[PDB]
């Protein structure tokens, strides 16, 4: 009976898409829909109407302490604006200049990003991703990695300053980089019949409607290094990050530590 | 000395903690202060008070002996 | 209702190291004549008629 | 046995109530000082016991930061006081004593 | 990678007072050793701006102290905040001290007996500094204390007239102890750095005497801002006697200049000696007097070898505390006795509170150790 | 000598002289407030408690 209430109460046809790509015209996709879909209660349910309250979101700091896992895995990120907001475009390309790495990645030392230079240089992590994890009007903006339990510290420095070094004195040619590496990640994405239609259906319920590859590029050709200083200023400077923790974390810092490292005395 | 990550060995414990800007720096201050302050004095008055009551006692005795001593008497 | 003084005073200040370094010196100078002038008032009418300052004029000439 | 031995159970009952580490959720062997030999000792607890131990340690650490205690039901009873170390710890001795009593002859 | 840690210079600062893993738990009674380190500072930059206008001369000793509270700018203040910082400085030392013996910290022996001999050279500095004006309480408290080691077999003569520079307290006396009270507070400093190498080594006892290694802290932001606030209360205290009582703890005959034939009637110590004033004159032998005198704060090093307990600190040891307590009030009697004349009742009193004190320290305080591992069965 | 000649070491110039200014001015009013440097003190309003 809970599951039952689940469906009758969600799968309500002004809450779904039917999404499709590949070979097919539309009009025999929209005929499909009237042929089997049209079996289905919509526009007017009951008034049990579904509404999504905004979500509180809290600095604060969860620790799982198990010295029995050979690798620490951390998590910490800011709150983000949410789908809609066109912000999300300025801090995909401030993530892509910190990027991501692996220890399995050729470059190592001579990589663009100064994160993941020093991660390979010095040895600090296994591997590190930045996220922006969007949901409606709220998400979970940062960064997670994993590392031995005795470059826990290092590598949340090297990760908050340049947060910081972004918020601050961001410079032309590495955003750049990042509009130019999220140009590369939006078209390489798009390449099948199953991620477009992905892209179809998410985004008509997220923004209600597609949004042509050549409008992505106009709002990326419009960033640039102003935007993303104040932009990152805007969701991580001074703001109180959510932490997660789980494996040896002895090293892991104090809190406020790590909220210290949110700002610069310097500026 | 020594170093975080070099200092003993712990597993399957967890560790919840609110940001400093999110919770109060008084919370209940108050309220739960002074009886806590109370239990504290009172699981701690047998131990500590006697030995300077004794003082006490000791003092008052020999400050009113030693006047008492100089003051003539009919002899 | 806009934000509180204390929303504005952030924003505004404190977001910054340097303003808000610039905020306590211009508040150091500010605070330091309006403290003594303000403590010094307590200390001699406190102490009315008692200081060299309240017999002084009987010594002009 | 007799109503005699209940009176040193029953001074020794208060004096465990009275030294109040119950009071934190520690048991007896959790508050002894740790020399070479305890060092030792602790190091041969199986992995639970291991973990009980640091757990309580840390829950007593954290109250006494907080100057408070836990609630009467949590406290340590003194009938169920478990001295999980103390037979680690006789052996430990007993293997010194032996290396002792080597160095004599 | 992070230049705090690399660099040579502050790697020492961030292994000392930023990053050093400190417990969670430690009490109010653990500021005393930040403190200590204020008081230090504060007696010598103060120490310093007196030596700028004190001259070591009988002829203007006392008058050059006068010429400082009277004509320099400023003068009066720095001078009250040394006398009376020595005595902040006492009040720490013996809660460094009593925050040691109750939770069990001189297990810690290479800084437990640095300690020791810190405490025996900060009471040779006050004992000096106190020459240096001159008053009747200088010079008589002076001449009371060297003539004891004239009580020592063989030699006693030799080294008195040695340590004074002819045959009494004299201008060659005063001079030397001027250069000596100006060399040893930076002597103690050095022994200081020493006193926290060896502590680094193992890191903080807490209140309860286990092992806080499954939940420590770091010591910046949570123990810098908890040392700022006890410096703050420091600064309290010791402003409280400059602007509001500096004459309190004094002698008023140290405002009457030396004189070597006329005595005051009563000769006491500052308070944070009269303890051991007592010890000296209940004993009526003189060389008695000397041993007792010195093994009154010698015995601190016995301590560690006088540990019977399983448990390390007093906090689950009901017995052990209130013998800690007789041992305070038992203090707070000698030093009680100590201002006061060698007369009937406090002759029998100061004796009995002297045996009590080595009683309690060397008899029943162990045997109460004892006692309480055989109630909790080990 | 001529690494710090280039684009991006002007822009970096750039986004440091808002704070490199303001720290000038920490500096500047710290040490006529530190001294009490009469001749800029005496143009201000309220701290012209002065009475030449
Ligand atoms: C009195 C002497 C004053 C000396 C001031 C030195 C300031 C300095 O070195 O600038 C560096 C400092 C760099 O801090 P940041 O910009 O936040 O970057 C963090 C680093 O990446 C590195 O960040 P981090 O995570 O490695 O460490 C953060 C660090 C941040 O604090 C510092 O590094 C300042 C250096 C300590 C100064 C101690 C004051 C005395 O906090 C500390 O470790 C200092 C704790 C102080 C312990 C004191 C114990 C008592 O910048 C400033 O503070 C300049 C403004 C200072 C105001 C001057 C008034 C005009
Ligand atoms: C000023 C002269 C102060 C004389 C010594 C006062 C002793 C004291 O408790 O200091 C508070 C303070 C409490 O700090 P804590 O870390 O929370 O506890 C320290 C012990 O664990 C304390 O051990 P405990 O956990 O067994 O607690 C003993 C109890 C002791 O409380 C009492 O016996 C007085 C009860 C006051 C009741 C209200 C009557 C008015 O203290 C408290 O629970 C908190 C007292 C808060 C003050 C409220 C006064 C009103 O301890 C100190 O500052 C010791 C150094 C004070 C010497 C200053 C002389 C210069
Ligand atoms: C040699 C020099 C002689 C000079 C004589 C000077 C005159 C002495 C004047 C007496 C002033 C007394 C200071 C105030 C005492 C407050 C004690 C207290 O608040 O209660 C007992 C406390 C209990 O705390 P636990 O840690 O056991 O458990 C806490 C769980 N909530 O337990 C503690 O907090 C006790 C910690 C130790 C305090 C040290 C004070 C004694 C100073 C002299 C010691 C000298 C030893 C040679
Ligand atoms: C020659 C003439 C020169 C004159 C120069 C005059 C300059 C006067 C001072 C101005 C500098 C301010 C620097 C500053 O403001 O940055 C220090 C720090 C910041 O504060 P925050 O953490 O809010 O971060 C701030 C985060 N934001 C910026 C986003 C809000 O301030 C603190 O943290 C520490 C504050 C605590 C004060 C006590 C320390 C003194 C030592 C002990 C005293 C008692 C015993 C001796
Ligand atoms: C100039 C004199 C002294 C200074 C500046 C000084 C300073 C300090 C400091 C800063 C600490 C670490 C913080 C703290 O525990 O509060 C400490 C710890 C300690 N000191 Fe001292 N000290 C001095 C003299 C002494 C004396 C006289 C003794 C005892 C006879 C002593 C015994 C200890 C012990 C045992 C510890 C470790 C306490 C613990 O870890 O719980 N020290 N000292
Ligand atoms: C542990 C550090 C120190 C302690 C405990 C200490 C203690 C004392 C005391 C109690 C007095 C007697 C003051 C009076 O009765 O008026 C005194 C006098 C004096 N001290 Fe120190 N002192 C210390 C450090 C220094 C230093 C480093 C210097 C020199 C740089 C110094 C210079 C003087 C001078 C010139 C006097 C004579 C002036 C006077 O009596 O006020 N002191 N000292
Ligand atoms: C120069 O005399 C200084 C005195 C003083 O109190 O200085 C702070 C003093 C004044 C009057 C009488 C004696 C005085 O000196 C002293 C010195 C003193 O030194 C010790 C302190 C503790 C333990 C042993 C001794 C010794 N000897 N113990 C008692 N009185
Ligand atoms: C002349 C002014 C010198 C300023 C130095 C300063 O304030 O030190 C930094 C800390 C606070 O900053 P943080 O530790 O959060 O680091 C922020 C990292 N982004 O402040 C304190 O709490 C330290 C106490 C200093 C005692 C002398
Ligand atoms: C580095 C040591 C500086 C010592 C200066 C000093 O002691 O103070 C003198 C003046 C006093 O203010 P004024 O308006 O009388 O001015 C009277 C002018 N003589 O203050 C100043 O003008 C500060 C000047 C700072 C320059 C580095």
């Amino acid at each position: 009976a809970d599951l039952t209430e689940y469906l009758s109460r969600h799968y309500k046809a002004p809450r779904m898409v039917l999404a499709a790509a590949g070979g097919l015209e539309h009009r025999q996709l929209l005929d499909l829909a009237q042929k089997h879909f049209s079996g289905l209660s919509g526009t007017y349910d009951e008034d049990a109407v579904p509404t999504l309250s905004p979500c509180r979101f809290t600095g604060s700091q969860i620790c799982h302490r198990e010295d029995g896992l050979p690798l620490a895995h951390v998590a910490i990120a800011v709150e983000g604006p949410g789908w809609a907001h066109p912000d999300n475009v300025a801090l995909q390309v401030a993530n892509a200049i910190i990027g991501h790495y692996d220890c399995t990645y050729g470059g190592g030392a001579h990589l663009s990003s100064p994160l993941a230079s020093i991660a390979a240089t010095n040895k600090l992590c296994q591997s590190f991703q930045t996220f922006n994890i969007c949901y409606a009007d709220t998400g979970l903006l940062g960064a997670h990695f994993v590392c031995d339990h005795m470059s826990i510290d290092d590598m949340m420095f090297v990760l908050q300053g340049q947060w910081m070094r972004l918020c601050t004195s961001a410079t032309e040619s590495e955003v750049l980089r990042g509009k130019n590496l999220l140009r590369n990640a939006l078209v390489s994405h798009l390449d099948g019949t199953t991620p477009v239609c992905e892209d179809i259906g998410r985004s008509l319920l997220t923004y209600g409607r597609r949004i042509p590859l050549a409008e992505w590029e106009s709002r990326i050709a419009e960033v640039d290094a102003r935007v993303v200083r104040e932009v990152c200023s805007k969701y991580f400077y001074d703001q109180c990050p959510a932490v997660a923790g789980f494996g040896p974390i002895e090293q892991l810092p104090d809190y406020n530590r790590i909220r210290s490292g949110m700002f610069w005395l310097r500026f | 000395g020594r170093q975080f990550g070099h200092l003993t060995r712990v597993r399957h414990v967890i560790t919840y903690s609110l940001s400093p800007f999110e919770q109060r720096a008084f919370p209940h201050y108050f309220s739960k202060g002074i009886p806590n302050v109370l239990r504290r004095t009172r699981a701690c008055i047998l131990r500590v008070a006697p030995p300077f009551v004794a003082f006490y006692l000791v003092y008052t005795w020999g400050t009113q002996e030693f006047e008492k001593s100089k003051r003539k008497n009919p002899a | 209702v806009a934000p509180t003084l204390t929303a504005r005073l952030y924003s505004l200040l404190f977001r910054r190291t340097s303003t808000f370094a610039l905020t306590i010196v211009v508040g150091a100078l500010f605070f330091e004549r309006a403290f003594d002038q303000g403590a010094d008032a307590i200390y001699e009418h406190i102490n009315e008629g008692k200081l060299w300052k309240h017999i002084k004029h009987k010594y002009e000439n | 046995v007799s109503a005699s031995s209940r009176w040193l159970e029953g001074i020794r009952k208060w004096y465990y109530n009275a030294a109040g580490f119950n009071k934190l959720g520690l048991m007896r062997d959790d508050t002894i000082h740790e020399n070479d030999d305890v060092k030792e000792a602790i190091r041969r607890l199986p992995e639970n016991l291991y973990n009980d131990r640091v757990f309580r340690i840390k829950r007593a650490l954290d109250l006494s930061m907080r100057q408070q205690i836990l609630p009467k039901e949590q406290w340590t009873k003194y009938e169920e006081d478990k001295s999980y170390l103390e037979p680690y710890l006789k052996e430990v001795i007993r293997e010194r004593k032996e290396r002792e009593e080597w160095a004599k002859k | 990678t992070n230049i705090r840690k690399s660099h040579p210079l502050m790697k020492i600062v961030n292994n000392a007072f930023i990053d050093l893993p400190a417990p969670s738990n430690i009490s109010s009674w653990w500021n005393f050793g930040s403190l200590l380190g204020i008081c230090l500072i504060l007696q010598i930059l103060t120490g310093l701006f007196l030596a700028m206008h004190y001259t070591s001369d009988t002829t203007t000793a006392f008058s050059s102290v006068t010429h400082i509270c009277r004509d320099v700018n400023y003068g009066w203040i720095i001078r009250y905040m040394h006398a009376n910082g020595a005595s902040m400085f006492f009040i720490c030392l013996y809660m460094h001290v009593g925050r040691g013996l109750y939770y069990g910290s001189y297990t810690f022996l290479e800084t437990w007996n640095i300690g020791v001999i810190l405490l025996l050279t900060v009471m040779a500095t006050a004992f000096m500094g106190y020459v240096l004006p001159w008053g009747q309480m200088s010079f008589w408290g002076a001449t009371v204390i060297t003539n004891l080691l004239s009580a020592i077999p063989y030699i006693g003569t030799n080294l008195v007239e040695w340590i004074w520079g002819g045959f009494s307290v004299d201008k060659a006396t005063l001079t030397r102890f001027f250069a000596f009270h100006f060399i040893l507070p930076f002597i103690i400093m050095a022994i200081a750095m020493v006193h926290l190498l060896f502590l680094h080594e193992t890191g903080s006892n807490n209140p309860t005497g286990i092992s806080s290694d499954v939940d420590k802290i770091p010591f910046h932001p949570y123990y810098t801002i908890k040392d700022i606030l006890g410096a703050l209360l420091l600064i309290l205290a010791l402003m409280l006697l400059v602007l509001f009582a500096p004459d309190l703890l004094g002698d008023p005959d140290n405002y009457t200049p030396a004189n070597p034939l006329n005595t005051p009637p009563h000769i006491k110590p500052e308070w944070y000696f009269l303890f051991a004033y007592a010890i000296l004159r209940s004993i009526p032998n003189k060389l008695g007097g000397v041993l007792a005198l010195a093994f009154s704060i010698l015995i601190l090093a016995l301590i560690p070898l006088l540990h019977t307990s399983k448990q390390r600190s007093m906090m689950f040891r009901p017995l052990s505390q209130c013998l800690f307590w007789a041992l305070v009030a038992d203090l707070l009697t000698l030093t009680w006795i100590g201002g006061q004349p060698v007369e009937h009742p406090y002759i029998t009193i100061g004796q009995l509170a002297s045996v009590l004190y080595f009683l309690l320290i060397l008899v029943l305080m162990p045997t109460a150790g004892t006692i309480e591992n055989k109630l909790l069965k080990w | 000598l001529t690494r710090f000649l280039g684009p991006r070491y002007r822009q970096l110039a750039r986004n440091w002289v808002p704070t490199a200014s303001l720290w000038g001015a920490v500096g500047a009013v710290g040490l006529v407030w530190a001294t009490d440097w009469r001749l800029i003190l005496d143009w201000v309003p309220y701290i012209n408690g002065k009475f030449k």
